[PDB]
């Protein structure tokens, strides 16, 4: 029940019982034009995997120095294992949003209940912006054309949702 | 009449406009407790008089007196405070919009809202929403539209409100033996399918 | 409304010009129709969530007043 | 509801992994092919009536039993009613032509829509069967070569048309 | 349905109450005009072959082009569907005179007559000008109150038709 | 108030709709009736004085300990309070007649009966058997269908008290 | 609404300054006699329908124009709205009582009250005269020693004097 | 909805007689050692996120198969879900803690719970090891001597156990 | 129900929150008051019969018509009924009493009180004044602290009555 | 605010109806806890100043990167804002205490407590770690009930903050 541009579409029209008018069928081809660069740069993402994820690994720890010695979360071999994890976990959740070409995705695994796991936990959410931060950085050199404008505006949403 | 619920759609709708003067005022506040506290009797001590003044000078309307009546301790001491969650999601809906629950999305939503919010906040999200607003407004007493199709509405809603409905004469009492509980807790997460454990 | 920021009440007149009947030509008065000026009460407590919905529905508001102070 | 997009998205989520070379592949294609699912989309709600009309004029010269009194049809409200369902269940229709999943059609559509003719006691083969007119009716629509750009769409008249059993088999 | 003692009925549980004087001053009126009503519902059944044919023709006389060949009313099936539906008409009007009330009209014809016409490119007028000439066929059938009761339902399709 | 033109009326127009055959036809009942309701009238308004006093007679020998000092009904004051009373009664139940409808009654004596009569510690019973007395002696100053149009608005006041 | 103990709070929150220690004197002398308080709160419901009976037969008695046909209380519908009105204003009265601020009375109850019988035509002098019977009979309810200790408390019956006298001023 | 006093109340009247006098002394021994039962339910509440938190990763260390994808509390919103869950049930464990009753907790928070988890899927076994895990978390607080008058309180650690089994009992 | 314990409960769970300071310390009220009202439980409970005899004599004095033959008290039974329903609404006083809330009352007797009572003709003031003679006679029965509560939970009676 | 004193006031409204014996006891609860309420006020009223400035270096000393430039512990106008701010939590404390609930506190810091912290990016862990430090000091500075009133409210000031 994800949400997305032909989820919104059909969504408006079901919920006033119609059909789909012209309107819907323009956004509807608006996405469709829209899918390949969004899918070009899912591949490109998908490809760069590790160094992406350990850059971001290696951004939290050196903008966050206190937190890897001893005495704080980031200390401890499971605890960094772990955020390599997560890092991968939200590098994931943005290639199938750019995929889905939509904030669905996102919103759903990983925008929905955020702040409550990340409290209940004793998160930063600083930590993951500014590793958002650093894969925004290296995805500006990773794509180029529209395809970055969206992989940044999909990060870009991350980030907010996070701050 | 192969569905119980013959009655209820002959049932004449009922409206409350300011200058009201006496005996349309009568029958809608009788039409007013009967289906807000779903055919459940209502002893006269416990009929808010206040709350009733304020309608009939028309200070509140029709909606305002149907919120208040939510927010009352009849409505949570018989459906609120002796029942699950799910049970009085599936009551407010029934209730306040006349439709029973569509998908499990609506008792996530409802839960979470109440969690962080209260009851009056629950409440609230029922009477001021826009699906209220369409069907009844201001001043018609709710009933019971899901029996009829009902735009946007799931395939399995009518089924629900079947489930729900038990008949003109039954209610929604929590004097039950078995004590109110839920009716459509596998019906709105696994709507289809049936399994025994 | 057991709080101080529950009270002080506000209470809302409302006028129904066209940009309302408009769309609910459009969706349908399956809700039969009144008089087009009314006047609203309201908490603070829904103070805006209320205004929100009326600027949603179309209808263009007079004047607000605090009733409690 | 999913199209087809987030029901391969969740399927890679269910493995836990990125999604593939072929899937991205599998959904490009379907992105290059969708204008084709576009216009077949706007042949279904642009002959809605006609669909139904043809439908519901089959169903009742096949089947005089209906609208003859005392039948199910007949009440003239009850008419109206089987014209809503026709409207109902070619809406659902279009909608999972768009999506590209019947995710719509087996979830918002007719998930009890057996159970629901049961209750109210209206044949449910007479149902399938005016599904299935619909189907007919509408094949000829969707393959209108008239003002449209003449190409290949057999997959989109397949996928309708599976749809369109979908239903009709859910509802029988 | 919708007869005077069932909207007392529905009137007097909706506000949770027995009958009082007024409805049952109604339903005295009611029984009292039964007479009437059912007179005229039985000259209705006993000319019931002559008015149908004659709202068919008049439908034609009006309409001459529904007669024009590969058009709606063209073709023997398409006479006897106009046949059946002007009978089912009458034999709504002589249930609502037998119900002393707009009741089966209403659940029968009425409801969802306008969709359904749409959906079916049914001119309301035809039926408009059949249920004219039954108005004026019944003038001549029936005397008195009887002709009274019956116009005013006949005219109330008229109203729920145009 | 409500009578049977305004219970048409009222219903007519919440639900959005003119006038059919139903209404116009309990209407006519009504005014068909309207006739026994103003000679029943009449003749109570001819009666008020001894009806009164027989009624408030009728009263303390039902309820003799009412009368004895340190009651309610001890007193000069509260026995014109009964006299006053049964009036305001018996004008009202041929307001009802007039009316021919139960309106009046309704919104000027039940309209918060319990009420009042639980603030001021007044007795239902009373004026039930007050009612009782106006039965038995209007049970020969009417006759035909005055007798039980009267009958049928004292049921309605007795029922709203008991 | 407010209390004093929150009325209080409200002046050192708009100074910012924490509470004084005279503030907090104040504060704990009304807490240690708030024991009379509440016997005089209970005096005020216990014997509410008392004193609501005896004012209206009081207020009647004086004023007969208001029983007879005309008059503004005349019906049982009318008569029966003045009754709840009375016991409204006694409840709202014990309300303040207990809690120490007129802001019970004054902010909720009587806001639109004043102008509401203007616009029903209700004499609002009536209303006055009746409030100040309610203060009477409600005095001598309060003045009874009878199943309480012995004490001075004259403070209180100053203060409910003044709540009910300002409740019919702002209905005078 | 009841408390121990409304039960004996109840079952009173089930019989029909005046509370006996070893109902009585029950009863008022409840109340007057009912200080230490709010020292027990304010330190449950005090320190609800410490138990909640700590139950939460002993249990997810314990069983992995939950947090990984495709487990049933691998996305954000199911764990939001899972953590809410175990906040409601410490929460409804606390009043019937201070009711010194179950009802509270037997009648909101557990007719309709194992139906509810069966029909979602999730695991009740793992949903009452969580019920455990917050059990021995929370008894690790009430047993804390700090800030209170030291006493025995053994009666109260057994009574709020036997709160915790009911729910794991009911859920599994 | 609906004591101290139970309010705070609920009210503290509609707003879906833990119990806060405030709840705490109406709980610690209760439980510090509930001695008293044990107390007075017991001295109520040990003078069940004298109590009940002495409110019936009370009734029978008051009202002294309704030992006569043809009305509510005459006959053996209906003073049995009256000593019953005396004994009914002292059970739950000192049932109110233990809980330290109106609960049991407003459950057992004030829910429905007034349409039961209009449905046997019972008189409200029967009961009212049979309840100010056990209010009396708590007067010397109690004394201190316990007699407030109990004073305060008969006529809370009271004033349900009336 | 909302107070015990307001609570009670408001549910024996909603009802409509007087304040029965369960909302006195409530309030008498009150009272009898706002002695060392008060005590407690002034014994951490008198101690403001050390109290807020050993928080703000609490603060300092567990976070020591809330000190050094290039983040918003550093600089004068930000001290002054972190003093300020313990300097607020602890009076809307003392208005909590004198009020003997959690009203002030959660209508003033509590409600918007999130956003206001998220808009502007103050780390809640400061005002958790600055209201142990508080917590730890109130241990000393107050005994018995008064202590543990403190204790309470802090603890209720730190899990709203959490
Ligand atoms: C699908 C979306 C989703 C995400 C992203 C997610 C993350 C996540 N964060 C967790 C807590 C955690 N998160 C971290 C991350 C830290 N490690 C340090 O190196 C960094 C400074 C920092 C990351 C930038 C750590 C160490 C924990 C351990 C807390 C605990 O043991 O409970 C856990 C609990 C797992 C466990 O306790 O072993 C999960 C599952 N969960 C989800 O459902
Ligand atoms: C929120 C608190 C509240 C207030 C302040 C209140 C006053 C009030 N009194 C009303 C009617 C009335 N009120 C009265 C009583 C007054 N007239 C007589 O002169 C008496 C001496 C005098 C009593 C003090 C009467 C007679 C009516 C009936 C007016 C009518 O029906 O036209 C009405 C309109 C209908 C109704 O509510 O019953 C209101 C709002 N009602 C409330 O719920
Ligand atoms: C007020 C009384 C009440 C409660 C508390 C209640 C619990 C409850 N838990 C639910 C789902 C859930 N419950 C859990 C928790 C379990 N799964 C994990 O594995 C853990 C082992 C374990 C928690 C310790 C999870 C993860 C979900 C999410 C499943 C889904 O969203 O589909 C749901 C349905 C969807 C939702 O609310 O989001 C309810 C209603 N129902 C009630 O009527
Ligand atoms: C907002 C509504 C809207 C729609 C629906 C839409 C569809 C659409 N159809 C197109 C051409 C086309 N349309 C079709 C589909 C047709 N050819 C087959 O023979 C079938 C008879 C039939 C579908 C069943 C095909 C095959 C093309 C050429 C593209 C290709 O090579 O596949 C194009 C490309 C440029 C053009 O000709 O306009 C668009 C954008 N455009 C819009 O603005
Ligand atoms: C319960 C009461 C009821 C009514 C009132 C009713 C009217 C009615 N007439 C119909 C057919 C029809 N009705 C007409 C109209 C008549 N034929 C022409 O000769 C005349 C010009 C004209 C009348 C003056 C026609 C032409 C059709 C055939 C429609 C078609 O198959 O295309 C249909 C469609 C069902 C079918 O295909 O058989 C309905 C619902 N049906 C009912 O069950
Ligand atoms: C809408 C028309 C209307 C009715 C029906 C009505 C009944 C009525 N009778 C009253 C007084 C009374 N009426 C009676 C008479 C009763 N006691 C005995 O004498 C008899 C058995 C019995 C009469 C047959 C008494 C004793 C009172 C004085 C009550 C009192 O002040 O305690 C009162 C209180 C008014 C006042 O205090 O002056 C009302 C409202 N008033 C109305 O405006
Ligand atoms: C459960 C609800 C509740 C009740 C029923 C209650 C009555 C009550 N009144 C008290 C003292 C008192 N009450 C009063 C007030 C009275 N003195 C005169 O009779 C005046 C006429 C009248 C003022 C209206 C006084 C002066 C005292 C003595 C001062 C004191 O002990 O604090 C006390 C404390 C001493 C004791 O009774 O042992 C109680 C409990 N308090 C409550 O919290
Ligand atoms: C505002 C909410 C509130 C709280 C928090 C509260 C606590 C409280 N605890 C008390 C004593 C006590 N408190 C406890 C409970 C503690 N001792 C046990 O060892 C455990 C460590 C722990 C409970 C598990 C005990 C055992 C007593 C002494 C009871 C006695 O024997 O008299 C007392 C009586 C006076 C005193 O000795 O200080 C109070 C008022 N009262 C309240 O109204
Ligand atoms: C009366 C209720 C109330 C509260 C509770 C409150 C807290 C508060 N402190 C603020 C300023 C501030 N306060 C701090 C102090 C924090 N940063 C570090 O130095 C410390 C670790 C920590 C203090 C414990 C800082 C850095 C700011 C500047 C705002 C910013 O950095 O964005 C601000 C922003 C606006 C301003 O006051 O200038 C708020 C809202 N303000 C209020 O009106």
């Amino acid at each position: 029940m994800s949400r997305t541009v032909i989820t919104e579409v059909i969504a408006t029209a079901d919920s006033q019982g119609r059909f789909l008018n012209s309107t819907e069928l323009q956004a509807a081809f608006g996405r469709f034009e829209r899918a390949v660069p969004a899918i070009e740069a899912a591949r490109a993402l998908t490809k760069n995997q590790d160094a992406l994820v350990k850059g971001a690994v290696q951004a939290v720890f050196k903008k966050f120095p206190y937190v890897t010695q001893p005495g704080e979360k980031g200390y401890g071999d499971s605890n960094q294992a772990k955020c390599a994890r997560d890092i991968g976990y939200y590098l994931r959740f943005i290639t199938y949003s750019l995929v889905a070409s939509g904030t669905g995705p996102l919103d759903d695994y990983v925008i929905a209940g955020l702040r409550e796991v990340n409290r209940a936990f004793n998160l930063n959410p600083l930590w993951y912006i500014e590793a958002l931060n650093y894969i925004k950085g290296e995805t500006g050199k990773l794509l180029s054309g529209q395809s970055k404008t969206e992989a940044l505006l999909y990060i870009d949403h991350a980030i907010n949702a996070l701050s | 009449e192969r569905i119980r619920a013959l009655g209820t759609i002959e049932a004449p709708r009922v409206t409350l406009r300011a200058p009201f003067t006496d005996e349309q005022f009568q029958g809608a506040l009788y039409a007013i407790y009967r289906h807000i506290f779903g055919n459940t009797y209502v002893m006269e001590s416990e009929r808010p008089t206040t709350a009733e003044s304020q309608l009939k000078d028309g200070r509140i309307t029709v909606r305002g007196f149907i919120k208040l009546l939510a927010k009352s301790e009849v409505y949570r001491s018989r459906f609120f405070q002796k029942t699950s969650q799910n049970r009085f999601i599936e009551l407010n809906h029934k209730l306040l919009l006349g439709r029973a629950p569509y998908d499990q999305a609506e008792i996530s939503a409802h839960l979470d809202l109440w969690n962080t919010q209260g009851y009056d906040a629950e409440i609230d999200s029922y009477v001021e929403s826009e699906e209220y607003l369409e069907n009844f407004g201001e001043d018609v007493i709710p009933y019971f539209r899901g029996f009829k199709y009902q735009t946007g509405q799931s395939a399995q809603g009518f089924n629900r409100l079947l489930d729900l409905y038990g008949g003109w004469a039954g209610s929604d009492t929590d004097r039950n033996q078995s004590g109110q509980v839920a009716r459509l807790t596998n019906s709105l997460v696994r709507p289809g399918q049936v399994v025994e454990p | 409304a057991i709080t101080t920021q529950g009270k002080r009440i506000y209470k809302i007149t409302v006028s129904e010009a066209g940009a309302y009947a408009t769309n609910k030509h459009r969706t349908g008065y399956r809700a039969p129709i009144r008089q087009s000026n009314y006047t609203l009460t309201v908490p603070y407590d829904r103070f805006l969530p209320e205004m929100i919905r009326l600027h949603q529905s179309g209808a263009k508001i007079v004047n607000v007043t605090s009733v409690i102070s | 509801m999913n199209d087809v997009f987030t029901r391969a998205i969740a399927q890679a989520d269910l493995k836990g992994s990125f999604l593939l070379e072929s899937d991205l592949d599998k959904l490009a294609s379907f992105a290059k092919e969708g204008v084709k699912r576009l216009d077949a989309v706007a042949a279904l709600t642009n002959n809605a009536p006609a669909i139904i009309s043809d439908a519901a004029h089959k169903l009742f010269a096949e089947q005089q039993e209906l609208i003859q009194p005392g039948g199910n049809a007949y009440p003239h409200r009850r008419m109206a009613a089987c014209l809503r369902d026709m409207e109902i269940i070619l809406r659902y229709v279009s909608y999972a032509l768009l999506a590209g999943d019947a995710s719509v059609l087996d979830d918002r559509c007719l998930n009890g829509l057996r159970e629901t003719y049961n209750a109210l006691g209206t044949p449910t083969q007479s149902v399938a069967r005016a599904v299935q007119l619909m189907k007919d009716a509408a094949m000829v629509h969707l393959k209108s070569t008239a003002n449209v750009t003449v190409g290949d769409c057999s997959s989109l008249y397949s996928e309708a048309a599976t749809y369109f059993d979908k239903a009709a088999a859910s509802i029988a």
